[PDB]
């Protein structure tokens, strides 16, 4: 069908030919997941099969492949060429212990310091606010006793 | 001496999130970098805190609970290089050389690198190296020309000579 | 790899950076301390690095004043080579022939007459200095 | 190769994702569990997480989420922003 | 080396005497292998904690080989407890789910009480009309 | 993430990229800091010490009382310290050997200059028109057609360049080359013809390693890149071993029949056998004699250093170490199976887990799991000391690790474990205000439960422990379908989370409740089944009235009761309640259904069909049609309006009300 | 689709398997010897006011009609399909919450229900944003779900069948919007892993059956599971290579011609 | 102990989407192992995590370092690779 119709044609062919496998009779069908298997097969042109190993591809370095097994050769060969692995992999990743991009690991977090800063008041002032003579021999005065900075630095 | 921009990461702990983190991050920075030394940048005299202090980030750690705050800062550093002429302050004088001292770095002037006009006198009140009227004791900044420097354990150490013209007693 | 003296040679980043002056450096340090004290309990360990600098800086105060530095700056101008600059203002004295010896990298960089004029201004500035 | 995105021209969905809720609550849990500045009147809880949830409900919890795009760019979202 | 004994249960013979209540990781025999204060090793065998109960009997004979040779047997009653397997002779693999005391159980009307009671849904689908007949 | 000797130092920064290179003799030597001149080492110094070049130097320690200088302590935290093993006897290399053999014709001996010319501009260009690590195909094709040289490089002639010169032709200069090669067993043979005056075909004529390496090293730098090689990571001149590295014991094993004895593996041993065969060959360097016989022993290093890699490289070597049995090689462990790969990298055992036989219980909420004390008294579940816990959390310790509501271990700042067992068992040791303490498990307290084989997304879903006695896992019948497994004495595994950040995942995403509807089919996967189901029918019948006498009794399940007793449907002589009435009680308020089965009329006509209103049924009879994983299933319909719970309560109500009805209704066959 | 499998309920298109003759008797409206709605317009008719209304009524059907023809032109004949957010239910229960029977005519206005949608279909976005042209992937990444909302909320429908009122309707269009965005899947996520697992379970359910017992048979033969591997292996030798070829007719619809 | 966390098993976390549970039940609750990597040639160092002495007899490093979490599982393999003369350089972040 790929040789004589479309490539798009042949996708529809899969979808149909898989339904006819798990439906007769009374069978748990979801058009969504069926849909996905097909697009994966016909998403790179040729019909990528799924034999006990995982689409005989090869574009994500070795580290990853080593997971699909069987390792060996792969490393014994890839080594002789220094194959860079962006480690964008998900099994390559659960191999190193780095946190994997498994959905809930597919994002990072920081902190909204902004909230902690402007955060609600705030209710008092002012004396204590800008002082420095309640014991600490040292002085202060908020910050305006007659002194600059930068300028000099620039010069 | 140089005024340069350096980086440093501060790994803060939940206990100190409060509402004035900015201050904490700055306080921690001054403490971790000031006084330190590296072969790459040398002695980190001090950090030009205020205005010249950037606080980017940060991203909290997954399995730790600590957040990493990258910080860009301006600092005064003292890095020496072979061939540089500097004024130093003599500290000790032994029949082994001249234990000078420039700022925070220690410079050693091997006796073999000292003119043949400065004989070593151990009998003289305070061990010195006169000639030659010129008397270099434990109190006479000399001029030397760094011949070689080394960096062993963040610390730096080099040797200077007095063989060229316009070097020596100051 | 790179462990020469030159002749202006060595680290690229460091080369790029501008060598801070002695007197000016000390002034900036002082300024920095003043800003920190602005609200201190008292103490603030100066470690060991501070002590040394505090001494060397004072023992080399080529401009014991807040204006001296500015005067020096005014006198200068043309960059040429950050290093050479800070070096010339850190040594002092005096003649051309001597300048080349100390800074061989000056070879055919600058003339003489001019140099002499600068030295005279510095000698009078050191005090002056009042 | 990042790129950063305009806090003004954000693309992604304004709502907070199934997975994120799960990661945030996971994250503050550890934080508070680690004696941390709790940002809402302590109801009188014990569970470093059941507390974090008290926070989430009131959207009074720090932490932001950087959503990396395929490009390599990202977006930052505030817990109070999200839905 | 050897801790968490206790060897307090071995006789002068270095072997246990039936029927001493043995439990835990208790030990029952003792070994020694030469190499101040040196040297005695310990290649003696303990008792898996997962087991308990007393000691039926021990039999000490000779091997050839040409040394001594001991065998220890311990008994451990086992009662039915929730979670034990039972099945009839028709492949009604069953497990105990609960243990009701005499009053609760359907005392009727003769009035006896069921010793065990299986559920009716383990019939029609597994068609096993023999279990019934029996 | 846990603790690891508060290493601190080098911040952290997780691994981001992985660079796969090809070790190099030079590097192998530098990296290694040991010697290794005592081939038959094994502490064979006449005592029980060590040295020199096997155990010590340094290497990485093997027991407690040892601080193997360089790091520590032991036995862990101290990784193996690789080391070089000189050589000075050109050695082969099976694996990488195969490739090196295939090349033959990628530079020609010995000038070492790419075969192609320019060239031949298509051949050379075509080979490049393909990403690296593949262009090999082109090279092999050229070698099969090659076998001779030409003039000398592309040196002008006429001389010029603007922009020239071409000026060239071809493929440098020399001759060859000219003789192909074939693989016979573990030896290389080639013929040399032209011809027509004298040559050789397929019979004999070998080569060597020292010769090949030399030629490679000569290879031009711009040439090393011309092929699928890396003048930085992979360098042909590396295919040949010279400083054979030596992994630290950490990678190997040992043993000790304590006492008298302490054999090793096994394995390794061979490694010592190889140095035995090398030192006896290196000492003869001054000879000389017999010379021709010396090569016969050199062939043995060609075999041993191979058996160490590929026991059976398909040549008929044997590699018998004990009783003529393959010598556990390095390639054996990698891709076993029965080893790493799929046993030490994919499916790893794990800890903080347990399993036992399952049992039924009708009395647990859906998201509930009965955990026997026996286990609860052995789990955890760290939990840092909050300022909210100190008092509460302390009580646990003071209780003991043998009292459910107790704990084991107390972790401190320095990272030291205060075993509550025999160790502690006292010392008020108040309780820090920032350290960690490991407790027992107590009340959901979520934990995840699976059943091997776990096909469906939901063979691992998360429950809430607590906590019953007797030694099985009580779980909820309506949850049995997802685990496609009855109580035939089955086992099910429990994995307890530790960190408070996962405890969150398996609470907010994975939960028997939020997993009652797999997207496999956008249909429910759990529903009323077995006795509670048989019961529904035999009780949703409008033949079954309820005596006022209870009602009452059965109202104590709901479990969240309005408190108000339902308005009676029958006020006639006795006050009676219909079986539908009190059932429709445990259904949410405001869910509608119009089932409309086959034959159905304006009439009833006869309890045929089903239809609910403001959370009250009025029509037909409840069976699997409606309280089972049906399409527009009632279970489906409150899930999905209004989410799990009171949704989660639905299974608790009916599966509690009805079971209670059935108890006194009796049923059997 | 753009939606999370797990939140979805097969649904039905009333507007499909209908005779054009009865189609018109459900959606179309006119002033031609009709005006039967005025009996419901209560309270408040207008009446008919000035143009506009008369015009909205034929414009609604221009699109409710471009939907009747396409589909079909796309879907064979089936009608039951799985969409997000059960609409057929948000209306009941909804006529439980507010009730109101035929006796109470609609306090609504034909110029509202039509705005109602347009404002709350354009609230169902799943691809963001605009970013012009990027609004296209979205306009038809919900196009199917859309023809529903113009078929169960088209004008004549909300006044003839199940009379609604401002409050009810305003609340209906409420839950929809909400239940929709609550149905948008991910990001995340892992749509292949979960989907792949579900695809495996189904096969296991067939394998057995395709063999069970089970004969015994002929023609059409092929088998299940046992075949699966054949498809995934794209192997040439697939036992039952079969192949179905259709005809015109003619030829044929007859027999002896065939 | 212990138990056993099958390939099968792990494929199921991934379905839900639990980065952290997954990571916890493979690189923590079994092989909690940490090592220190050189930034140029990503390999085991002469680390001491006590006297802050790291050093590198090869790349000549003493200031540039980074830490990595790996399963002793992983550890072995990388080491076992060293015996086959191949160097998995763990080029971390910018530390490259
Ligand atoms: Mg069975
Ligand atoms: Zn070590
Ligand atoms: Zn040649
Ligand atoms: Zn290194």
């Amino acid at each position: 069908i790929l040789q004589i119709l479309g490539i798009e044609a042949t996708r529809s062919a899969l979808l149909k030919e898989l339904r006819n496998v798990i439906e007769f009779d009374g069978s748990y069908v979801n058009y969504r997941h069926l849909a996905l298997l097909c697009d994966v097969m016909t998403s790179r042109g040729h019909l990528m099969a799924i034999t006990r190993h995982g689409i005989n591809r090869a574009e994500t370095g070795a580290l990853m492949r080593c997971s699909f097994e069987e390792t060996v050769e792969i490393l014994m060969d890839a080594a002789a060429s220094g194959e860079k692995d962006d480690c964008k992999g998900i099994s390559e990743n659960i191999m190193l212990g780095q946190l994997a991009p498994m959905g809930t690991g597919a994002f990072d977090i920081y902190l909204d310091q902004d909230m902690l800063m402007n955060y609600s008041l705030g209710t008092a002032v002012p004396t204590l606010a800008g002082s420095g003579m309640g014991t600490s021999q040292l002085p202060e005065g908020a910050g305006t006793p007659y002194e600059r900075s930068p300028m000099v630095d620039s010069g | 001496f140089f005024l340069k921009e350096l980086s440093l990461t501060i790994s803060l702990h939940p206990s100190y999130f409060g509402p004035r983190m900015q201050d904490y991050l700055k306080a921690k920075l001054l403490a971790d970098v000031e006084g330190t030394c590296s072969g790459q940048y040398g002695y980190i005299i001090c950090v030009l805190d205020s205005n010249t202090i950037d606080i980017d980030k940060g991203r909290v750690v997954p399995g730790q609970g600590f957040a990493e705050f990258e910080v860009k800062y301006r600092a005064v550093l003292w890095r020496p290089f072979r061939g540089e002429v500097v004024d130093a302050i003599v500290t000790t004088v032994n029949k082994m050389g001249f234990f000078a001292n420039i700022g925070p770095l220690n410079v050693f002037v091997s006796s073999h690198l000292v003119p043949p006009d400065m004989k070593f006198d151990p009998t003289a009140n305070p061990p010195n190296y006169s000639g030659e009227d010129q008397v270099i004791e434990k109190g006479s900044n000399v001029r030397l020309k760094i011949v070689g420097t080394r960096t062993d354990a963040t610390e730096i150490f080099a040797i200077a000579t007095m063989k060229e013209d316009y070097l020596g007693v100051l | 790899f790179e462990e020469d003296a030159a002749q202006l040679k060595l680290g690229p980043e460091f080369e790029n950076e501008d060598m801070l002056t002695v007197s000016e450096a000390k002034i900036l340090i002082e300024t920095v301390l003043a800003q920190r004290a602005r609200e201190t309990n008292g103490e603030i360990p100066m470690t060991d690095v501070m002590k040394k600098t505090v001494a060397y800086f004072n023992v080399f105060a080529r401009f014991k004043t807040a204006e001296a530095t500015y005067a020096c700056e005014r006198i200068l101008g043309n960059r040429f080579h950050k290093f050479e600059r800070a070096q010339l203002g850190t040594l002092c004295c005096e003649d051309a022939e001597e300048a080349r010896t100390l800074i061989p990298s000056l070879a055919n960089k600058i003339d003489d007459q001019n140099l002499q004029g600068i030295l005279d201004e510095l000698s009078t500035l050191r005090k002056f200095q009042d | 190769s990042g790129k950063a995105v305009a806090k003004e021209d954000r693309t992604t969905t304004p709502y907070m994702t199934k997975y994120e809720r799960a990661r945030i609550l996971g994250t503050r849990a550890l934080q508070i569990s680690m004696n941390a500045p709790v940002l809402v009147d302590l109801e009188g809880e014990t569970d470093p997480l059941q507390i974090a949830m008290k926070e989430l409900a009131q959207k009074k919890i720090p932490l932001l989420v950087r959503r990396y795009l395929p490009d390599g760019s990202y977006e930052d979202w505030s817990v109070a922003e999200l839905i | 080396r050897m801790k968490h004994g206790t060897y307090d249960k071995l006789e002068d013979d270095g072997l246990i005497a039936p029927g001493t209540r043995v439990s835990g990781e208790d030990i029952i025999i003792g070994k020694t292998a030469p190499i101040q204060l040196h040297a005695k090793r310990d290649v003696s065998t303990p008792l898996r904690s997962t087991e308990s109960g007393i000691v039926d009997q021990v039999m000490v004979t000779t091997n050839q080989e040409g040394l001594k040779f001991v065998k220890v047997r311990m008994r451990s009653t086992r009662i039915p407890q929730i979670g034990d397997k039972f099945a009839s002779r028709h492949g009604q693999k069953g497990t105990i789910g609960m243990t009701y005391r005499h009053e609760d159980m359907p005392f009727s009307a003769q009035g006896i009480v069921p010793d065990i009671i299986i559920n009716p849904h383990a019939i029609p689908s597994r068609m096993t009309v023999a279990h019934l007949v029996e | 993430s846990g603790i690891q000797f508060s290493p601190s130092s080098v911040p952290l920064r997780r691994v981001e990229e992985v660079q796969f290179g090809i070790l190099s003799p030079e590097e192998i030597r530098s990296m290694s800091v040991a010697k290794i001149e005592f081939p038959e080492t094994m502490d064979e110094s006449g005592q029980r010490p060590r040295v020199g070049g096997l155990l010590d130097p340094r290497l990485g320690t093997i027991d407690r009382q040892f601080k193997c200088q360089t790091c520590g302590e032991t036995m862990a935290d101290c990784p193996g310290h690789f080391g070089h093993i000189e050589l000075a006897k050109p050695v082969f290399h099976i694996g990488f050997l195969s490739k090196i053999k295939k090349i033959l014709e990628c530079v020609c001996w010995n000038c070492g200059k790419l075969k192609i010319d320019s060239s031949n501009p298509k051949f050379n260009d075509t080979q490049r028109y393909r990403d690296p690590k593949n262009r090999l195909n082109a090279v092999w094709n050229v070698c099969k057609t090659k076998m001779v040289c030409d003039t000398g490089l592309s040196a002008g002639s006429d001389n010029f360049d603007l922009s020239n010169p071409s000026a060239n032709m071809g493929h440098g200069g020399c001759g060859a080359a000219q003789p192909t090669i074939r693989k016979d067993g573990l030896r290389l043979w080639g013929s040399w013809k032209r011809g027509k005056d004298e040559s050789d075909l397929p019979e004999k004529r070998l080569l060597s390693p020292l010769e090949v390496h030399t030629i490679f090293t000569h290879i031009s730098s711009e040439d090393l890149a011309h092929l699928g090689l890396n003048e930085q990571y992979a360098r042909p001149d590396w295919m040949i071993i010279t400083v054979l590295p030596v992994p630290p014991p950490s990678v190997r094993p040992s043993i000790s029949v304590d006492g008298t004895s302490r054999g090793e593996d096994d394995l390794t041993h061979k490694l010592s056998d190889i140095i035995k065969a090398n030192a006896n060959v290196r000492r003869c360097e001054q000879e000389g004699a017999p010379a021709h016989i010396v090569s016969e022993y050199e062939q043995l290093l060609q075999f041993h250093v191979a058996t160490y890699m590929d026991n059976e490289i398909a040549g008929q070597p044997q590699a018998l170490q004990k009783s003529g049995r393959p010598l556990k090689s390095i390639r054996a462990r990698l891709k076993g199976k029965e080893g790493r790969l799929r046993g030490n990298l994919m499916g790893k055992r794990v800890d903080f887990s347990a399993r036992t036989v399952i049992t039924g219980d009708p009395n647990l909420s859906l998201d509930e799991l009965g955990v026997p004390r026996s286990i609860a008294k052995t789990l955890t579940y760290p939990e840092t000391v909050t300022p909210y816990n100190i008092y509460q959390l302390q009580e646990l310790v003071r209780n003991g690790p043998d009292e459910h509501p107790g704990a084991k271990y107390i972790i401190r700042d320095t990272g030291e474990r205060i075993d509550l067992r025999y160790h502690k068992r006292a010392g008020d040791i108040p309780l820090r205000y920032g350290w960690r303490v490991e407790r027992h498990i107590r009340d959901g307290d979520v934990v995840i439960f699976n059943r091997q084989p776990s096909l469906h997304k939901m063979s691992m879903m998360g429950h809430r422990i607590r906590v019953m006695p007797y030694s099985t896992f009580r779980l909820n019948l309506s949850v049995t379908s997802p685990y496609n497994a009855d109580f035939d004495g089955d086992e099910m595994n429990m994995h307890v989370p530790q960190s408070e950040e996962t405890r969150a995942e398996i609470q907010e995403i994975t939960m028997v409740p939020k997993q009652i509807v797999s997207p496999q089919s956008n249909k429910p996967v759990m529903g009323i089944v077995q006795d509670t189901l048989a019961g529904v029918r035999k009780f949703s019948l409008r033949d079954n009235f309820l005596t006022r006498n209870a009602v009452m009794n059965i109202m104590l399940w709901v479990p969240d009761w309005d408190g108000i007793l339902p308005p009676p449907v029958i006020l006639k002589p006795k006050v009676l309640w219909t079986g539908k009435q009190i059932l429709s009680l445990i259904i949410p308020k405001g869910i509608n259904l119009i089932r409309d089965d086959d034959k159905q009329s304006l009439s009833n006509p006869t309890d045929s069909g089903m239809l609910i209103e403001n959370g009250e049924i009025i029509y037909g009879v409840v069976d699997k049609k409606t309280v089972g994983a049906s399409q527009g299933g009632l279970v489906h319909t409150i899930w999905k309006e209004k989410g799990p719970e009171i949704c989660k309560g639905f299974f608790n109500g009916i599966q509690r009300v009805v079971n209670y009805w059935l108890l006194h209704n009796g049923f059997s066959i | 689709d753009g939606l999370d499998a797990t939140l979805v309920e097969y649904q039905v298109f009333d507007s499909l398997r209908l005779s054009t003759k009865q189609f018109e008797k459900k959606y179309r409206i006119d002033l031609m010897e009709d005006r039967s709605l005025s009996l419901y317009m209560e309270n408040s008719i207008e009446n008919d006011s000035s143009v506009q209304d008369l015009l909205d009524e034929e414009y609604t059907q221009l699109v409710a009609d471009r939907e009747l023809l396409c589909k079909f032109i796309f879907p064979k004949g089936d009608a039951r399909w799985p969409l997000p957010v059960n609409v057929q239910r948000i209306i009941q229960n909804a006529l439980q919450i507010f009730h109101l029977e035929a006796k109470k005519p609609t306090d609504l206005l034909p110029s509202d229900i039509i705005n109602g949608l347009n404002e709350l279909i354009a609230k169902l976005t799943i691809f963001r944003g605009s970013d012009r042209i990027t609004r296209d992937v979205q306009n038809n990444a919900t196009l199917l779900f859309q023809i529903l909302l113009r078929s169960k909320f088209a004008v004549k429908r909300v006044i003839m069948e199940y009379r609604l009122n401002k409050v009810a309707f305003e609340w209906i269009m409420g839950e929809v919007e909400a239940r929709f965005q609550q149905a948008v899947v991910s990001p995340g996520e892992m749509v292949g892993t979960l989907a792949a697992q579900s695809i495996g379970e189904p096969a296991t359910q067939m394998t057995l059956n395709t063999f069970h017992y089970a004969g015994v048979s002929s023609k059409n033969v092929t088998l299940g599971v046992p075949r699966l591997k054949e498809i995934l292996n794209v192997a040439k030798n697939i036992k039952t290579p079969s192949l179905t070829i259709y005809l015109m007719p003619w030829i044929a619809a007859n027999m002896d011609l065939a | 102990g212990g138990l056993r966390f099958g390939e099968m098993e792990r494929d199921c976390q991934i379905s839900h989407g639990c980065s952290s549970v997954l990571r916890e039940r493979l690189f923590d609750c079994s092989d909690a192992y940490r090592v220190i990597v050189c930034d140029i040639c990503g390999l085991i160092a002469i680390a001491s995590y006590k006297k802050d002495s790291y050093e590198c007899r090869s790349c000549q490093n003493r200031t540039r370092f980074s830490q990595v979490y790996l399963p002793y599982a992983a550890k072995l393999l990388f080491q076992e690779l060293m015996s086959m003369n191949i160097a998995p350089r763990l080029f971390t972040k910018n530390h490259k």
